[PDB]
């Protein structure tokens, strides 16, 4: 019954610093390191930090020195780590994992995820409108495709078998 | 030809095992101490301890699963919170504090200190008093020219004082194994942290080990002899700490310089809370003074010695704390009755790479009363005032560094110290050592046979006897020769009135009742005595009842061994006699109780049955 | 035929007198599979308790 739980997926522009949040519970969360795991569409897996809950004692990797940092609170049972200064070639899915009870570098339970996306574009954004972010809700009366990634940033996508509700509109 | 099984009591045979260990410590005074560690409740060790070299012994214990550093640990824990628990609470101190800062000149000389005055109770219930304190920067949070400010813990946890009378000092304790078991020490000069320790001793209870809270560096530990020896569960592995000992001693000056007065306003019928008073002279930081030649000369010794391990040719450098509470990031330690945090940002930036004034460094320090010991939830501890000024004077004997990690390898390599856990801080001490339990029934195969149902000397200067265990390492036919030896030992004292003996005195154990130790010694004394009668049960069955040696009639199946008398007895250890029997050992067990011994009884009767 | 520990208490006492070594282990120690004093080895069960 031990399970991860990440924060929400969130966008932001270069420079921004976002915070992730890694839930824990099942287990005494006083106990393991929790590690930060990020993975690209394109790329496999990095190892980006460990922190122990007791102490708050963190080791953070070469490249991400003085870019990233790692916290957490004992009454929450929550780890957080705080990327600053992000960039375009950072953008991928955020992990938050826990070593097997083996104590070596295996990892026997994971979160669900975090999508951060870095970019460039307006936050305002059947034929489709201009509904940028990329969430889009088509309904009929009350088949769909994926979209596509224009060179603006913009998404389009169809549906065939509307009135599509737009987060960024909120109709 | 004819092979018959052979029971034989007080072999140096022994098995690694966790057993409660209870305490033994000098007596530095008849004598308020009350130190915390030991209210003189671990009893004294014997003036003179006795420690038996094994020859021939290559018995190796893992430094990391080591069940010692636990017991300690837990014990230290334990021990605090009965000392607490007689003291008086600061309940009532949870108030909105209104506080100024306390008269300098901000030259920036931002002074974490506060002067609070506060609506304090007193001893009678309908009446109050507004009294005034003084309070680090860091026991205090702001609450939304004096402004409101509110203690750390209320929002948290309750808060409690430590009596003034109790010392924190640290005293050797020595902890010793219950009767029937045995502790065994590597005198291995280069031992490493995990693997075969080719010179072992045993000793009933290790050499004092003095419990020293210290963060990020060891402090008043046993040196090292010769190169400085660097300790790891895998270096390769970033997660496991570097423990590192020293062999020359690096003697470290830390002081106090406010001259803070105490200031006792009652709070409570037989209650009396301790607050800081006016603070006489000049305004001063807490520093650390450590010599820069040693230290440089000492940084040199610890990075010639990790180059064996990443190569010769490697960039080492040496970095800062990279995050944590406060308790990590600084060296964290006590003296005089305060709790010290230095920045040792000083100490560790520099950089190494292959070969090629005379002033002290010196530490900023912080201080704080309000504290939470071992990561602790629910409780806090606020530390009296100390009158006066104080120093320290303390001697560095090891650092617990870390592997800083990334993807690239073989171009940079960087340490960062850190103090995760206080558990570390035992491992740098009982490394060298190991708890067993010794088994003296050892069965072997000889050619004797009982003496037939229908039918019915040397006085001394036996030579070279080698101790308790001592015929660990010795072929089974020389171990055999030294059988009393053991059978002393299984049960009370193994050397000088070493338990049972010494738990004689009056008002040691009834003062003490079940607090700490006393229900350590209870545990320890009753296993004594159920393992030594557990083996006399097991011969009441099977015969042999006051022989040492004796030989029933029982076959020795070939199956169990295809080795001859002369192989056997010629050049083995019991030990490795006790590994290869020990998938059979529990039939032969079986065999040798009824059917060796009951079938005699049930026809030694029948025999004179009219 | 052997019948285990306090087997022979309905069997005569003749018979009952062919099995002592069973009662006599289990006198003191665990009666069977590490009934108690085996199981009071292990550590922090009662420390903590
Ligand atoms: C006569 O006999 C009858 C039969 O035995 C008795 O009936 C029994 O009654 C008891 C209660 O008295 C029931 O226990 C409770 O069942 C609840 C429902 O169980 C669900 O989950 C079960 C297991 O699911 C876990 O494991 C499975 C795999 O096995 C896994 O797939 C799943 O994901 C999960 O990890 C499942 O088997 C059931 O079918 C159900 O799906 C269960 O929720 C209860 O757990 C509560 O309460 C108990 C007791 O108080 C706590 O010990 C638990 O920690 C948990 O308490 C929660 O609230 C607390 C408040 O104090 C929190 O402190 C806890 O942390 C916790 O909060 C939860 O959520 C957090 C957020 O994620 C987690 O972090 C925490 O871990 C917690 O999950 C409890 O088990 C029996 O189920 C029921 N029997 C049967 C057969 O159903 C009858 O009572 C007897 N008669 C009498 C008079 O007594
Ligand atoms: C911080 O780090 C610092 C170091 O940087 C730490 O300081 C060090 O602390 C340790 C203790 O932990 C000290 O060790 C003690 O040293 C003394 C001194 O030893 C010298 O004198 C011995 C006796 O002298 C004889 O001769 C003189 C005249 O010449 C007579 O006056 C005496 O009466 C004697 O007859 C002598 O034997 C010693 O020889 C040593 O050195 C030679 C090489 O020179 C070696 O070969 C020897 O093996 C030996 O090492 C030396 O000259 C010792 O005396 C202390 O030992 C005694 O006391 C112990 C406690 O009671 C006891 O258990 C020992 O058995 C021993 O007692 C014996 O000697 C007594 C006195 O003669 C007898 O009465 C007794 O019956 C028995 O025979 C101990 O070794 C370090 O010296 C000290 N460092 C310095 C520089 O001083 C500091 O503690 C650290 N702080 C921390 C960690 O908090
Ligand atoms: C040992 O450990 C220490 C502590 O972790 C490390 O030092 C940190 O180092 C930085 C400089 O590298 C210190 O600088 C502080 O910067 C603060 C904010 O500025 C940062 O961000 C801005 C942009 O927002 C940048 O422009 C700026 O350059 C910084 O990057 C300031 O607010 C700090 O002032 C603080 O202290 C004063 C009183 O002294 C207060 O009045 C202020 O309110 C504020 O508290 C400061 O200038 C920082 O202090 C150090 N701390 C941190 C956060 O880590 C060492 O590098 C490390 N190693 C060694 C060898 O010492
Ligand atoms: C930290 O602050 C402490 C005060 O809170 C300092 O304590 C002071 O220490 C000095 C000596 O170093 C004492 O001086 C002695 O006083 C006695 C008695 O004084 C009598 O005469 C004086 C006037 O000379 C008078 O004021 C007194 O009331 C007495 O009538 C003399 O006999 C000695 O010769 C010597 O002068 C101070 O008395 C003592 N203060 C207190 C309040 O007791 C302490 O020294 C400071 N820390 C450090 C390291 O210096
Ligand atoms: C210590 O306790 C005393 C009371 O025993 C405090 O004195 C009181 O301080 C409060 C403000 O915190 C005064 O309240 C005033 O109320 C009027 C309205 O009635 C308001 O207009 C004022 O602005 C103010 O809020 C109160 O009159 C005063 N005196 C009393 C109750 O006799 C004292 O401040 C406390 N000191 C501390 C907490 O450091
Ligand atoms: C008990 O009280 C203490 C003192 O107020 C709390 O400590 C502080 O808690 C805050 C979160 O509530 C920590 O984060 C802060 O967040 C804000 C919002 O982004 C930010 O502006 C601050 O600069 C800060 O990051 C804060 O670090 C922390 N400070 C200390 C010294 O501990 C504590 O959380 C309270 N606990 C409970 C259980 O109420
Ligand atoms: C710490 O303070 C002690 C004194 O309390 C210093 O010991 C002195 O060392 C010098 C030589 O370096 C001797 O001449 C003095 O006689 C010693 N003092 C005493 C009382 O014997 C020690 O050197 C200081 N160390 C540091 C790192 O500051
Ligand atoms: C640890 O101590 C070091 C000094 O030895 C601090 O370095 C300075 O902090 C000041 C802020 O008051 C900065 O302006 C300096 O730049 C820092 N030093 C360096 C070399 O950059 C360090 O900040 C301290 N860190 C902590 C957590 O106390
Ligand atoms: C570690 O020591 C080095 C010097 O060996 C410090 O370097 C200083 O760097 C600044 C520029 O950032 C120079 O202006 C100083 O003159 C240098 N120091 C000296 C003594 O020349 C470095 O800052 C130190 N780091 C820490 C954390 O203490
Ligand atoms: C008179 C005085 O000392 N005021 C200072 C204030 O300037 C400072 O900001 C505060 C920090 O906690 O401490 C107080
Ligand atoms: C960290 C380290 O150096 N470990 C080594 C280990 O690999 C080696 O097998 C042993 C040989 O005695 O010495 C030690
Ligand atoms: C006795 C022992 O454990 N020896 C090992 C050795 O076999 C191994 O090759 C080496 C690798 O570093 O570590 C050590
Ligand atoms: C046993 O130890 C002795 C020294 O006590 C040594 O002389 C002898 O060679 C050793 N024999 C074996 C087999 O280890
Ligand atoms: C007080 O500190 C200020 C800081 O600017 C300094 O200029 C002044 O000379 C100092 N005066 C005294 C009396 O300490
Ligand atoms: C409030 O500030 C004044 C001036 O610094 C001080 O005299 C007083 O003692 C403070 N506390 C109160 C009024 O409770
Ligand atoms: C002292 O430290 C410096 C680096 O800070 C180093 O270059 C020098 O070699 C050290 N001294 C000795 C005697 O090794
Ligand atoms: C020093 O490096 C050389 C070349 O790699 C190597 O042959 C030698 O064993 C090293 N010596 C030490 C003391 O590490
Ligand atoms: C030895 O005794 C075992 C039973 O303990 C039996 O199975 C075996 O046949 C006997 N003989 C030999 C030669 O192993
Ligand atoms: C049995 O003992 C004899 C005489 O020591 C020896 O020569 C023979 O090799 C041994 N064989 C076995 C199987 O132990
Ligand atoms: C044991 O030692 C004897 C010499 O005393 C030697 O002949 C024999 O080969 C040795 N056997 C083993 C297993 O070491
Ligand atoms: C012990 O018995 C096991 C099988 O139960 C066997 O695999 C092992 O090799 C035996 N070891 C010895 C030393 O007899």
């Amino acid at each position: 019954e031990v399970r991860l739980v990440q924060s929400g997926a969130e966008v932001k522009k270069p420079g921004a610093s976002v915070r992730v949040s890694c839930a824990a519970s099942g287990y005494t969360f006083t106990d393991f390191d929790i590690h930060w795991l990020r993975q690209a569409p394109g790329r496999g897996l990095e190892w980006m930090g460990w922190v122990r809950p007791l102490g708050g004692g963190v080791s953070y990797a070469r490249q991400f020195q003085g870019r990233v940092t790692m916290t957490r609170d004992f009454y929450i049972d929550t780890a957080f780590m705080d990327f600053r200064n992000l960039k375009m070639d950072d953008t991928a899915l955020y992990f938050c994992a826990r070593m097997g009870a083996a104590r070596e570098w295996d990892f026997q339970y994971w979160g669900q995820g975090t999508r951060v996306l870095v970019s460039s574009a307006s936050t305002k954004g059947c034929l489709v409108k201009d509904y940028f972010p990329e969430p889009v809700t088509v309904s009929w009366n009350s088949h769909t495709f994926p979209a596509v990634l224009q060179s603006s940033g913009l998404y389009s996508l169809s549906s065939v078998v509307c009135n599509v509700n737009h987060k960024p509109s909120n109709t | 030809e004819n092979l018959w099984v052979t029971v034989y009591y007080g072999v140096p045979v022994w098995k690694d095992a966790e057993t409660t260990l209870f305490c033994a410590s000098d007596a530095k005074a008849y004598e308020e101490k009350h130190n915390v560690w030991a209210t003189h409740a671990c009893v004294p060790t014997d003036p003179n301890p006795q420690e038996i070299h094994l020859e021939n012994v290559t018995e190796e214990f893992n430094m990391w699963k080591n069940n010692m550093v636990e017991q300690m640990h837990t014990d230290i824990i334990s021990l605090w919170d009965q000392s607490l628990k007689p003291c008086v609470k600061l309940t009532p101190l949870c108030v909105t504090l209104q506080c100024t800062n306390v008269t300098n000149n901000i030259t920036d000389m931002r002074g974490e200190l506060k002067n609070c005055s506060f609506n304090m109770t007193t001893e009678l219930r309908d009446k109050k008093q507004k009294v005034y304190s003084l309070f680090y920067r860091l026991d205090v949070v702001q609450i939304n020219s004096n402004k409101e400010y509110r203690l750390i813990n209320c929002n948290t946890s309750a808060i409690t004082q430590a009596c003034p009378k109790v010392s924190f000092e640290p005293i050797p304790i020595h902890y010793c194994a219950p009767a029937g078991f045995a502790i065994l020490k590597c005198k291995d000069k280069k031992f490493n942290g995990t693997g075969p320790c080719p010179s072992v001793s045993t000793v009933q209870c290790t050499h004092g080990i003095k419990p020293v809270v210290s963060t990020q560096l060891l402090l008043n530990g046993s040196l090292a002899e010769e190169e400085v020896m660097i300790r790891s569960e895998n270096i390769t592995n970033n997660a496991k700490n570097i423990l590192v000992q020293f062999n020359t001693p690096v003697q470290i000056n830390c002081t106090r310089p406010n001259n803070n007065t105490r200031k006792s306003i009652r709070i409570g019928p037989g209650q009396a809370f301790y607050a800081t008073g006016d603070i006489i002279g000049d305004i001063r930081q807490a520093h650390c003074n450590v010599s820069k030649a040693t230290w440089n000369e000492t940084l040199g010794k610890v990075v010639k010695q990790l180059r064996k391990h990443f190569g010769n040719n490697t960039i080492i450098r040496f970095a800062n704390s990279s995050g944590g509470d406060l308790e990590v990031t600084t060296h964290s330690f006590n003296c005089g009755g305060e709790f010290f945090y230095c920045n040792t940002s000083g100490l560790f930036n520099s950089t190494w790479i292959s070969n090629t004034s005379n002033d002290s460094i010196t530490l900023p320090c912080r201080i704080k009363q309000i504290i939470n010991m071992w990561q602790r939830i629910g409780q806090a501890m606020y530390a009296p005032p100390i009158q006066g000024v104080i120093r320290c004077v303390s001697n560095i004997t090891g650092l617990i560094l870390t592997r800083d990690g990334g993807s690239t390898n073989s171009t940079t390599e960087t340490f960062r110290p850190g103090g995760g856990d206080m558990r570390d801080n035992w491992r740098s001490e009982l490394y060298k050592y190991k708890v067993v339990k010794i088994e003296p029934l050892g069965v072997a195969p000889t050619r004797a046979k009982r003496r037939v149902v229908g039918g019915g000397s040397a006085v001394g200067i036996g030579a070279v006897f080698l101790g308790f265990l001592g015929a660990a390492g010795s072929t089974m036919g020389a171990a055999s020769m030294t059988l009393t030896v053991q059978a002393r030992n299984l049960l009370s004292g193994i050397v000088q009135q070493q338990s049972n003996l010494l738990r004689a005195p009056e008002a040691q154990q009834h003062l003490l009742k079940l607090t700490v130790w006393g229900i350590k010694q209870l545990q320890a004394r009753v296993l004594a005595v159920e393992r030594y009668l557990r083996d006399q049960q097991l011969l009441g069955i099977w015969g042999c009842s006051g022989k040492l040696i004796c030989t029933t009639n029982v076959p020795w199946n070939s199956s169990w061994s295809n080795r001859n008398l002369s192989e056997i007895w010629d050049n083995m250890t019991w030990l490795q006699w006790d590994k290869e029997i020990s998938n059979y050992t529990q039939i032969i067990y079986g065999l040798l109780e009824e059917s060796q011994n009951q079938q005699e009884k049930n026809e030694q009767d029948l025999l004179a049955l009219d």
